[PDB]
């Protein structure tokens, strides 16, 4: 708490760093975040978020943090989730615009960096287009998608304004216990299954609950069959065939 | 009421006067030490008694005038003194002590210097054992440590035949409970240097210029010793950064930040000080007591690794009874990137668990409810996030 | 001090023309050991002798403070 | 004015948020619980204080539809504002779209109604939660929704809010079943009678309950009727 | 004077101490007097507009 | 009652104590003995007539020691030596000799007013279950304060070190302030209590020294239980800023730590620190290790304060009328100082009535100005 | 520039609070006692002024008791500059809601509105609240004879009989133990009169200090008779209840 900052009483000011602290405390939002895993391969990517039950009393197969933003277009947010509701919107609309304008399916780049362009409107009134927002957003996405020019990606979108094309990547709380794994598991050789099953392990080790399909939940974008959200029965299914490979070492 | 009531009142009075009564009358004691070895002094104790020989008042030079002295003395009152016949000429040297006869004031034995200081023999401490393997891991900023301080106190030797000027100087940071002092009790253990210890907020005192003299003293007194390590611990506050106020009190604090400086560097080199400086933070010090000169190399210490804390939960759980066949490697995992401090909580906390279930033995099951218990406060706590910027 | 204060007792004590006492507080200080103490005695002691009288103390200022250290 | 009226906070938050549920831990208490086919929205009502008239005021439960109702704890005065921007949305929906709003896209508009006051500037966010519940039309499944003023939607199968809604979700763990709701309507009000006798104690004048049945049969009922429930849970 | 106490008037005062001279060490060693010389009236007269 | 007859016991053994003792010194004290005799003897030869306190600042290993008197004059003193060379340090008081400085003998111990604060004569009148209620987060203080000194065997089984410190933390009037006082009277070992609001001062300098003392005292006495109550009360209460402020509140931190922890390694000192500012403190105090289990206290839950109600009522006269399931049911997670509070205050209903009955009315009618005081500071009426 | 010097006065306190409504609140309490009482026939408001001199004019004063519609009159507490704004804008709405439905408003949308207005300055703006209370004495038919009053916050409560201003708690436990559930106008009368002697912060109670008005049942049919005393009509029933 009321760690020493020389400035907050601006939304845009500086910092003996260089950098702006608002965007770094952003950042430090996502690590309250629960675990989203995403694998990025050459034949699909692999979208698997841990939904998180708070309570047995609460629905946690009513709630899910998988985001479709269009059929070969597929989203997930991790951080604070209120401001993910309005980013997510936007996205949606500019997807639509491209194809009313164009009839042509958007890049998962251009889409990405759009909503990047978003991200970057929080002031008080400055550079030539007006400021609507007055601080930061403090929720980050994973966008994965399939185009027919550059394939399957995996795009890392930062509260920043910035985006890295990641091949596999973690957020949330676990995301440093996962992404050590990531280092050395993932390999350009993976399938479909294979890279499935990876996510399921390694979201069982930043399971702080216990793995089941009542709190876990995958999602695929897959080429010729879109964006599909696995229900929970074929959910189960993996996870039991990873306790019997589990129990082969 | 009951029909003792009436009684008990005076019962309970005769209780709270007969103590008093029993305490008052047997009388107390107050020893006024003497030794059962000795039962005979007076032979000549006499001899330091009752026939002088004599004790002395004692004085300070002020001026050696070459071939008579002139001591002022404690008394305040001015002489002019001269050489006995147990005194040597060479031997007197400015703003020393010395004694004088009580009567006619000669020099009888010359005394060590300076009596203003008495409250840094209460800084000199001895070596704790806290033992060298004490500390945890066998990482390797550590032994960057071996290489400054302590090796050329072994052997200066192969410091003379590379012929570089060893390097003395030391920061130790990085967050608190990784042990910041706790390797510097070790490496006392190791190195039998004096350790002369130092509390930034004990160079604080009422009136201004008064720890400037605690300061300076204390360095000199350090200079005469030889072998010498002074751990400069927790000078965050005296320390700091030199800023104006312009109206502030914090002036007179920084007075004694100065004195720091000038010290170090001097007009004369450290002849065989080593300096650790221990700061909690980085964020704030002074520019030219965190010159690079004459804090020569200085360590990051780090948070363990994930093998780092299966190292130093092994010499914590090698220390208690646990029953074979656990894991060192899984208790790192489910702890987030954390200190070894609670590593050093996690056994004692599963040991409360390991009584309240009556075991003899620490089990998994209790470790898992330890993990649970440490992780949940430092959520409700500050500093998982702070480290106040910079790198 | 400006305002004529001390003037006023000039004044009126050239007007009464009862006895007076110039003392001060430099007049009462220490300079050795327990002299501080005996000259506050004295004044009094001659006043209600001639009595009566006023006893005239320019400033207090320094005498008395509000706050103290008595640390030293 | 277009100054903040919220700052970021370096500890991964805003504090106006955390005010705000701090506000909504004051409120009066709200307990939610669905049936089979019905639900059942329980709330405390202070008419601790005397002189009162009940008649004239409004109940802690409005209805926003003809089968969608709302409760809410925090702030009283600000919650009138939401009211009235959602019974809006809800005319809107027929006006443009045609057949009378569905329980989740009237959560999801209030969701956004509150999470906007968040995130622009020259606003505070609102200190109020809120208790949707309803049925969907042509539809007989109960949901029951509860936003929060973070601006963060949830569907529950019961939940709590207000003060001390603590005590009574955890008697709701213990005396609810997530497989198994009682399925006959008296049932489940005497079981959120019953949980509100936690904490509002003091008598059985201070429980309102409201029973929604589908079909768009909203029906509050009286404290005569509240007297007769909670003796038989009394006497048993 | 009816309950026979001493009336112990303070008023935030230091010059009635010359032996210790700050009340944050003259808590206890106040009480203590009061109970030398019991009974008494310890009355902290608390003005709350000081300084 | 009818326990008049052991406290004619205990007084019997007391009459029979004070008699023997009393005959003992007088008379049959005997000093016809030699080895009192000439022990004594040729030790008031070269001791004083005037015995002349000096102060030790050093000493030096060739029998002799430099002493400055608090009259002046220094001196170069020798020193008879059958008094033990090495047991003597610097701040010892001395005794020199009225003729030739010589230190005839050491005095063992002297005091001041300031370490009077800290220390103290109490026993408490109150022992525990005067704290009934909350009784299992009170086995948090009394597994880590009491147990270790009772016993180290269970310790022992296990190993590695015993516990240390506590942070007592919740609403005010949860009984923090009794928890304290009540491992206390248990252990009978050496318990400083020291204020949080007297380590805040208006000199600068005396602070870090203060601070330093208390567990420097407290490590010299083998076993001590250090109280702090309310380092709450370290960034709120501030005199003058110029001799008082952010700096001064700093370095007192900053001692503290070296004390509590440190590298003194200093006697057994046994924290207990009461406070609900607790994001007032440095991180390097409420990290583990000073700390070991935190305890967190809320307020009671109504079956809880059936337990509170209880031990209060017990030294009240009751009757039939009295119930106080009904006083419960009014109140709603309140402190225990405020059941506390109804209970003292029902008695002040008795004693205005100058009727020695306490009877329901009093209970209910003090439980009305319990709740005046919650809820008129406030003028919401209901909440807006 | 101007976000330094901004006070920042519609931000929650750490309890969730808004400062501004209670300093309102507290400020109200320094404010003259109103107080109204609903009889079964009718309803009494009676209002004690603040200021009073024999230099006084108190004869064209109405500074506390307001018309809003000629069914609807109000009593008032507080800041009066504030007051007179929202007395202006609450009659233009009683005006708009006659203008296109041409029947007159419910006592209910009315006390609803401003208490609409009264939340937006503590919501946005950056604005200081209107530190007013209201008692509505109000005739409709649809639930007959309406009390209500409302708060600087924008929350309404409707009661039976109530009391706003300057000792607020003793005046109520007053009408605790003095009200019964139906009543005449003149009981309500004598029951006013007699709260306002005994909370008054002189030691009498005046006619030319008491502001006093009614709306009565007395006209019949379905028409009721708002009336405004005359300060000589209210020392006649002063002397009736035997005050003075
Ligand atoms: N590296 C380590 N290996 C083993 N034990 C450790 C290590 N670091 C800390 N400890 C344990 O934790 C205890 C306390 O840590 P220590 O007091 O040395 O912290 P510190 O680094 O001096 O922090 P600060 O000075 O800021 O409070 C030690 O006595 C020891 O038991
Ligand atoms: N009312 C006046 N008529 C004429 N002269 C005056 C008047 N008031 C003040 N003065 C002059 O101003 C000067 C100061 O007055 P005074 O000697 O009374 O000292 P004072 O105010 O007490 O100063 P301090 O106490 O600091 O020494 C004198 O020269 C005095 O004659
Ligand atoms: N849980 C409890 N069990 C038994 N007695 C209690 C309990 N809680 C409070 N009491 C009684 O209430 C008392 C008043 O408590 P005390 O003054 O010690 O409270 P506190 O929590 O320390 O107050 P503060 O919040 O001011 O620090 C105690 O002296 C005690 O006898
Ligand atoms: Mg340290
Ligand atoms: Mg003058
Ligand atoms: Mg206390």
């Amino acid at each position: 708490f009321l760690t020493r900052s020389e400035y907050d009483r601006g939304v845009s000011t500086f910092s003996p760093e260089g950098r702006l602290f608002q965007v770094e405390y952003s950042l430090e939002a996502i690590k309250l975040g629960s675990t989203a895993i995403g694998i990025a391969t050459k034949e699909g990517v692999v979208l698997g978020v841990e939904k998180r039950a708070t309570s047995p009393l609460l629905e946690s197969d009513s709630i899910e943090k998988i985001v479709e933003i269009d059929r070969h277009i597929g989203c997930a947010m991790s951080g604070l989730t209120a401001d993910a509701r309005s980013m997510i919107e936007h996205a949606r609309t500019a997807a639509v615009t491209h194809n009313l304008y164009y009839d042509e399916d958007i890049n998962v780049e251009s889409l990405t960096q759009s909503v990047c362009d978003l991200a970057l409107r929080f002031g008080e009134g400055a550079s030539g287009e007006e400021r609507l927002m007055s601080r930061p957003f403090g929720v980050a996405l994973l966008i994965a998608g399939h185009d027919a020019d550059d394939g399957y990606q995996l795009f890392h979108a930062e509260p920043s304004g910035t985006f890295y094309r990641y091949n596999a990547k973690a957020i949330g709380s676990g995301s440093e216990g996962a992404q050590a794994e990531l280092l050395n598991e993932w390999h350009s050789s993976l399938t479909l299954k294979e890279a499935e099953l990876l996510v399921l392990k390694i979201l069982k080790q930043v399971m702080e609950e216990k793995l089941d399909e009542n709190n876990a939940q995958l999602s695929c974008i897959t080429k010729q069959d879109g964006f599909k959200i696995y229900d929970n029965e074929k959910t189960a299914e993996l996870i039991k065939e990873l306790k019997e490979k589990e129990a082969a070492e | 009421a009951a029909p003792y009531a009436a009684k008990l009142k005076q019962t309970e009075n005769d209780l709270k006067d007969i103590e008093a009564r029993i305490k008052e009358k047997a009388g107390v004691k107050e020893s006024d030490t003497g030794l059962a070895p000795s039962h005979l002094w007076d032979i000549m104790g006499d001899r330091q008694r009752l026939g002088e020989e004599h004790p002395l008042q004692v004085a300070r030079c002020t001026k050696i005038i070459k071939g008579k002295y002139v001591i002022n003395l404690k008394q305040i009152a001015k002489f002019v003194v001269g050489l006995g016949e147990r005194v040597r000429p060479k031997d007197i040297e400015e703003g020393m002590r010395v004694g004088v006869d009580r009567s006619k004031y000669n020099i009888e034995l010359p005394l060590p210097p300076r009596i203003d200081p008495s409250v840094t023999m209460m800084t000199v401490e001895e070596k704790p054992d806290v033992t060298y393997s004490d500390v945890g891991g066998c990482k390797d900023q550590i032994e960057k440590l071996r290489e400054v301080v302590e090796l050329p106190l072994l052997s200066p030797e192969r410091f003379a035949t590379l012929g570089i000027d060893p390097p003395k100087g030391i920061l130790l940071y990085g967050p608190p409970g990784t042990g910041k002092t706790l390797c510097a009790r070790a490496v006392a253990n190791r190195t039998d240097a004096t350790f002369i210890r130092v509390i930034g907020s004990e160079l604080v005192q009422k009136y201004v210029g008064e720890g400037a003299r605690m300061v300076r003293e204390l360095f000199e007194m350090a200079r005469t010793k030889k072998a010498c390590i002074i751990f400069f611990d927790e000078i965050d506050a005296v320390g700091g950064a030199r800023f104006d106020d312009g109206a502030g009190g914090d002036n007179e604090v920084q007075r004694t930040m100065l004195e720091l400086i000038t010290q170090l560097d001097g007009f004369d080199p450290r002849g065989n000080i080593k300096v650790m400086f221990a700061t909690n933070r980085p964020n704030t010090l002074d520019p030219a007591l965190l010159r690079p000169g004459r804090i020569d190399r200085k360590v990051e210490f780090s948070l363990p690794d994930l093998e780092g804390r299966a190292n130093i939960f092994r010499i914590h759980s090698k220390s208690m009874s646990v029953e074979r066949g656990i894991r060192w490697e899984l208790i790192s995992r489910l702890c987030p990137n954390s200190t070894g401090a609670e590593l050093r909580s996690v056994c004692t906390e599963a040991g409360m668990f390991a009584i309240r279930a009556r075991r003899k033995v620490a089990t998994e099951k209790d470790f898992l409810k330890a993990v649970d218990k440490v992780i949940s406060g430092y959520k409700k706590f500050s500093s998982t996030s702070r480290y106040m910027q910079y790198n | 001090p400006g305002t004529g204060k001390t003037m006023l007792v000039k004044a009126v004590a050239n007007s009464t023309k009862a006895a007076f006492i110039r003392v001060n507080g430099s007049e009462f200080v220490h300079k050795y050991l327990g002299e501080g103490p005996r000259m506050v005695r004295d004044v009094f002691r001659l006043a209600r002798e001639n009595a009566p009288s006023i006893i005239f103390i320019d400033e207090v200022d320094s005498i008395a403070t509000k706050r103290f250290d008595a640390q030293t | 004015y277009d100054r903040a009226l919220s700052i970021f906070s370096p500890d991964g938050h805003i504090f106006q948020v955390e005010y705000a549920l701090e506000a909504v831990k004051r409120g009066t208490c709200a307990v939610g619980v669905k049936g089979k086919n019905c639900v059942v929205l329980g709330c405390e009502r202070r008419s601790t204080l005397k002189l009162q008239d009940t008649r004239i005021t409004p109940s802690k439960v409005s209805k926003i539809d003809s089968h969608v109702v709302l409760s809410f704890s925090g702030l009283n005065a600000d919650s009138r504002i939401l009211i009235e921007k959602a019974r809006v949305e809800a005319q809107s929906h027929r006006l443009t779209l045609e057949d009378p709003v569905t329980v989740e896209y009237l959560t999801r508009y209030v969701a956004g109604v509150q999470q906007r006051y968040t995130q622009s500037g020259g606003v505070r966010p609102f200190g109020v939660s809120t208790l949707i519940a309803g049925f969907d039309p042509r539809d007989d499944e109960p949901k029951l929704y509860q936003t929060e003023p973070s601006g963060i939607y949830s569907s529950w199968s019961a939940q709590t809010i207000g003060r001390n809604s603590k005590t009574v979700r955890e008697f709701l763990e213990k005396n609810y079943d997530r497989k198994e709701p009682p399925a006959t309507v008296e049932e489940c009000v005497k079981l959120t009678v019953r949980s509100l006798l936690e904490v509002v104690q003091t008598g059985a004048k201070n429980i309102e309950i409201t029973v929604v049945k589908p079909d768009s049969d909203i029906v509050a009922l009286s404290s005569e009727e509240i007297n007769q429930y909670v003796t038989q849970i009394e006497q048993e | 004077h009816h309950t026979d106490c001493k009336f112990i008037r303070v008023s935030g005062a230091e010059l009635v101490q010359k032996y210790i001279g700050e009340g944050s060490r003259m808590v206890r060693e106040l009480f203590v007097m009061a109970r030398e010389h019991a009974p008494s009236i310890i009355f902290m007269d608390e003005i709350d507009s000081i300084g | 009652r009818c326990k008049l007859k052991l406290l004619r016991m205990e007084r019997i053994k007391d009459h029979l104590l004070l008699e023997e003792e009393f005959v003992s010194n007088s008379e049959i004290l005997k000093p016809f003995e030699k080895k009192q005799e000439e022990e004594k003897k040729q030790l008031e030869e070269i001791r004083g007539n005037p015995l002349s306190i000096g102060t030790l600042e050093e000493i030096i290993d060739d029998d002799h020691a430099i002493v400055t008197s608090p009259t002046m004059p220094d001196y170069y003193v020798s020193i008879l030596s059958f008094v033990d060379k090495e047991l003597l340090e610097p701040g010892c008081s001395v005794l020199l000799h009225h003729k030739t400085m010589s230190i005839v003998g050491v005095l063992q111990d002297d005091a001041d007013p300031m370490v009077s604060v800290m220390k103290m004569d109490k026993s408490p009148t109150e022992s525990y279950s005067d704290i009934g209620g909350l009784e299992s987060q009170i086995q948090e203080i009394k597994e880590s304060v009491e147990l270790p000194l009772t016993h180290p065997e269970l310790y022992e089984e296990m190993g590695i070190k015993p516990p240390k410190g506590v942070i007592l933390y919740g609403a005010p009037g949860t009984g923090k302030t009794l928890l304290a006082k009540a491992v206390a009277n248990q252990t009978s070992a050496t318990f400083l209590r020291i204020v949080g609001s007297e380590l805040i001062q208006k000199y600068l300098g005396d602070g870090p020294r203060l601070c330093r003392q208390i567990f420097k005292v407290a490590g010299e006495n083998a076993p001590s239980i250090v109280f702090i109550d309310e380092i709450d009360a370290i960034g709120t209460k501030r005199y003058d800023s110029n001799s008082g402020g952010e700096r001064e509140i700093q370095r007192t931190m900053l001692e503290l730590l070296n004390q509590l922890d440190g590298f003194d390694d200093r006697g057994d000192v046994k924290v207990i620190m009461a406070t609900n500012k607790i994001e007032t403190l440095d991180p390097a105090l409420i990290r583990p290790g000073r700390i070991d289990r935190k305890i967190l206290f809320e307020n009671p839950d109504l079956s809880t304060k059936k337990k509170i109600l209880g031990i209060h009522t017990s030294k009240m006269n009751l009757s039939e009328d009295v119930n106080l399931e009904t006083l419960v049911t009014t109140k709603d997670d309140l402190s225990g100082a405020d059941i506390q509070a109804m209970c003292t205050e029902a008695g002040l209903l008795a004693l205005r009535e100058r009727r020695m009955q306490v009877t329901a009315e009093d209970f209910k009618q003090a439980k009305e100005r319990v709740m005046k005081n919650k809820v008129e500071e406030n003028l919401e009426g209901l909440y807006l | 520039g101007s976000r330094r010097y901004d006070s920042r006065t519609t931000i929650f306190s750490p309890e969730g609070r808004l400062y501004q409504v209670e300093y309102a609140l507290e400020s109200i309490s320094h404010a003259g006692t109103a107080i109204g009482i609903m009889a079964s026939d009718g309803i009494v408001l009676a209002a004690e002024r603040k200021v009073t001199s024999t230099l006084l004019e108190q004869d064209t004063s109405t500074e506390k008791l307001y018309k809003l519609n000629d069914k609807i009159a109000v009593a008032v507490a507080g800041l009066t500059a504030d007051a007179e704004i929202l007395i202006n804008t609450a009659r233009i709405h009683a005006q708009n809601y006659l203008k296109t439905y041409n029947e007159d408003i419910p006592v209910e949308i009315l006390v609803r509105r401003l208490s609409d207005i009264k939340q937006g300055y503590t919501q946005h703006g950056g604005l200081r609240p209107f530190g007013v209370s209201f008692i509505y004495a109000g005739y409709d038919d649809r639930y007959g004879y309406q009390l209500y009053t409302s708060n600087p916050s924008g929350n309404y409560t409707g009661w039976k009989a109530i009391s706003v201003g300057a000792n607020t708690s003793a005046a109520q436990t007053l009408l605790q133990m003095d009200y019964k559930d139906d009543m005449k106008v003149d009981d309500a009368i004598e029951l006013a009169l007699k709260t306002l002697s005994k909370t008054t912060d002189s030691s009498a109670l005046t006619y030319d200090r008491l502001e006093f008005a009614t709306i009565r049942k007395g006209a019949n049919d379905g028409e009721v008779y708002q009336k405004i005393f005359k300060p000589q009509e209210i020392k006649d029933i002063l002397v009736k209840t035997g005050i003075t």
